């Protein structure tokens, strides 16, 4: 630790060569950050939607009025008919207090101008087989559901990242064998310096410490400039992709906070994958 | 002890058992060259304060600082200058920078050349370019030093200038030990020799 | 003879370094697999013009007997609602259509309705643009209420954000490409340095006894295009079976809710003679070039 | 008489030394020359400059790339570190060059035998190819230059790291070598060199 300006006398050896991975592992290590970008805002985003099988009921309003059970009069046979077919599993009921807050919670994009009433009950209930839809809706209309009449969300975003963990698996496998190989010639280019301290007996560990420490840095410096990447590719490009889903209310918005958040995450894993790899092809050398 | 090279007729490995380790300045005779240089590469990662490579491990780098070495041709970087060629295997095997520099020019003065360590290395002559590896092999102070082919590739003169370094280095009380490529120089100082098949 | 005195010790190459050729098979695999797949989004977004409007109209359906009669109209009505809705203070110019072209390509704008598709189930079109896109709901609260129409579609603003998304990865494949890009082109320039390393006796000798234009160089650029082959080949193979194995899950619907037109897994082969060549220039004019920097 | 350089003077990488002087000789054919030794200085410098610097049909003063290899190929040259490679056999290692310069398939194999005798290898010629002493490895080189008809070639150092009586018989064949039409340039700087000819020669550094 004592000597710390002598791993750059393999950069000003080649910077111009040295620089081929740092670009590289740039893509290895940025589309996991990516993948795990775009499961990190679905999972946020699944909130605001319904399951695979739900209906919503919001064809009457006025029998639900204030009270909270739907036991008044109507509302007593409105409650007990959603149970008397035999497509459903369990009824449930939401009150007007629940109508403003649900729509400010799991809404941040506003949380005023409502005035717990825009919002009527829900009388939300389950069925089994997701394909009549419409019938359904119309079997008690005497009810603004979406079910999965649009599947989007539910299918590209998750096709999306499954096809960034696979672009990513085909390459990291290139990337692991690049640091070994690539250091590999790096020992190569440089017999003597190896040779000398076999010579003079230096410890095995000083021998194959600085390919290490330049590892390290620069493998360091790679994932830095991938997650760079990640926020320009945001700001730069796709500027109106996510913030006009959010404004219709549609998709989850992110920020630049999680980013953040799967950082050290992302560096753990880069200089534990290039330490990993470092030590196996060093350990011939 | 007994090795055995390849898988053909060694006639190095003939389990000649001769030791000293503590003579004044003795050199192997080479009948072959190639074969000459395993009993110099024996003393070092082929198979002294210990009893030869017996009960090596992680412990060789150890004793692998204590005898040292200067090969035939080169053993050189250009990207130093001399001075930290010369003072490049001081900080490897672990010192203080007070002790690393503590006294510079006594090993440039036991090699005739003092002065001017700002030179790089592709700048010295052919005569004495392997002077500062001579000059390396003897930084600290060694228990041995085989010197496998320290004569090399030299003008007679340079060789013969390089030989009395190495004759008037070892007044210390170390060890030389030469490998020969004639028979009318490197016997010529009355210095014992070895006999081997 | 002329074909096999060079292709005897080139797989020599391969042979002696088996780790380094599998790193620019690898690499060079996704500086044509992420183009392939910028470059199909491309032609996927322009595809995507015959199912939907251009930047600004406002589609309205009128009745179908006022349309019914002649060819466009018989009565004075409709040229009553052609003056009313030619002037509409802001505008300036309108489009007038007839049904005969509103049923279309009935296999292509309606691939789901091929069979049932009447040409008396579509009415004319009367579309017209507006001067700014800011004024969609304006205008179509101004021509609801007026007898004689249906309905108006819109098509901005509620149908072209996934078109928006869809031209946003355009423009983030390609980025994402070209920044790995070019440390796939500077890997071959260090192609031929570790293969020099490596064998250095054979190009000293050949050197030494004399080597002609064409002579030691040959070896060093088939290894390179030929590796840039047989990246482009693996490319194209790994996006064909990412495409069919996680892409085909989500379009299925998209077609079925008509929202792009051609999606289809033959574009990829339409692209390969476009592909191939970009493939093996950035790996071969790269190699023949560094070799007068080297030797 | 092609072979002569007069007032020709360069410096190795523009030192400040002269280096290579302009140094006056001329060789005329089949003429052997030894190299002086100038103090034992850089015997690269002044050795390498006849081809690929910075001799028959052409001077040193015409340079192309269409120049080098048409006129390589009537020069051959013998370095010290002998670039044999131990992944080839021997037998096939000096028939490495043929193919580089392009004949027939059938026209490769008949000349070998009648060249790997010249410096004797008859007795050690396939057995052994990749596990090969330090005595064969001089005859090979040697035998790597012969391939072709050459008229001049390069040997600057030729003794290695061996004993003075193994290495006095590589002179001993170059000797005989000589009067068959090709002309041997020698670079050593090695004494005794004077009473294997008896020729007076210039002293220019």
């Amino acid at each position: 630790g004592f000597l710390l300006n002598e791993v750059l006398t393999g950069f000003r050896r080649n910077v111009t060569m040295t620089i081929a991975m740092i670009l590289t592992t740039a893509i290895s290590v940025g589309l996991f950050g990516g993948g795990m970008l775009v499961v990190r805002l679905a999972d946020s985003s699944r909130a605001i939607y319904l399951d695979r099988v739900e209906s919503q009921v919001f064809l009457t309003e006025d029998v639900s009025a204030n009270d909270s059970s739907c036991d008044t009069t109507a509302c007593k046979a409105l409650r007990e008919k959603i149970e008397t077919r035999s497509d459903v599993k369990a009824v449930r009921f939401l009150n007007r207090q629940q109508a403003y807050d649900d729509a400010i919670r799991k809404f941040p994009q506003f949380k005023d101008v409502a005035g717990k009433d825009s919002f009527p009950a829900s009388f939300i209930v389950k069925l089994e087989n997701p394909e009549q839809h419409k019938d359904f809706d119309t079997a008690m209309k005497g009810v603004l559901n979406q079910k999965e009449l649009i599947d989007r969300l539910f299918a590209v975003l998750d096709g999306l990242s499954n096809a960034a963990f696979a672009v990513a698996l085909v390459q990291a496998i290139g990337a692991i064998l690049l640091i070994a190989n690539m250091v590999q010639v790096a020992a190569y280019t440089r017999r003597t310096e190896i040779g000398i301290m076999r010579l003079v007996g230096a410890s095995r560990w000083y021998t194959q410490l600085p390919f290490l420490v330049e590892a390290m840095l620069a493998a360091t410096m790679g994932v830095g400039i991938a997650v760079a990447g990640l926020m320009v590719v945001r700001a730069l490009f796709l500027e109106n992709a996510l913030n006009q889903f959010y404004q219709a209310n549609l998709i989850a918005k992110v920020d630049y906070a999680d980013i953040l958040f799967i950082t050290p995450w992302l560096l753990l894993l880069g200089v534990a994958m290039s330490g990993l790899t470092a030590y196996l092809t060093l350990r011939l050398y | 002890v007994t090795k055995q090279y390849k898988s053909s007729a060694r006639p190095a490995l003939d389990d000649i058992n001769v030791k000293i380790d503590k003579g004044e300045f003795v050199f192997l005779i080479g009948p072959s060259g190639s074969g000459k240089s395993t009993f110099m590469r024996l003393l070092l990662a082929a198979e002294s304060k210990f009893h030869v490579n017996k009960l090596r491990g992680r412990h060789v780098p150890k004793l692998r600082q204590v005898i040292g070495c200067v090969f035939q041709d080169f053993r050189l970087l250009q990207q130093k200058t001399v001075y930290d060629n010369v003072a490049f295997a001081l900080e490897v095997i672990g010192k203080r920078t007070d002790a690393i520099n503590r006294v510079v020019p006594e090993v440039l003065e036991t090699v005739g050349l003092s002065g001017k360590a700002n030179r790089l290395p592709d700048e010295l002559s052919g005569g004495e370019q392997q002077r500062v590896a001579i000059a390396r092999a003897f930084v600290n102070r060694p228990l041995v030093l085989l010197a496998d082919e320290p004569t090399g590739n030299l003008d007679p003169e340079t060789s013969r200038d390089i030989m009395d370094l190495l004759e008037r280095i070892n007044r210390t009380g170390t060890t030389v030990l030469m490998a020969t490529h004639d028979h009318h120089i490197v016997d010529s100082m009355r210095q014992r020799v070895v006999e081997l098949s």
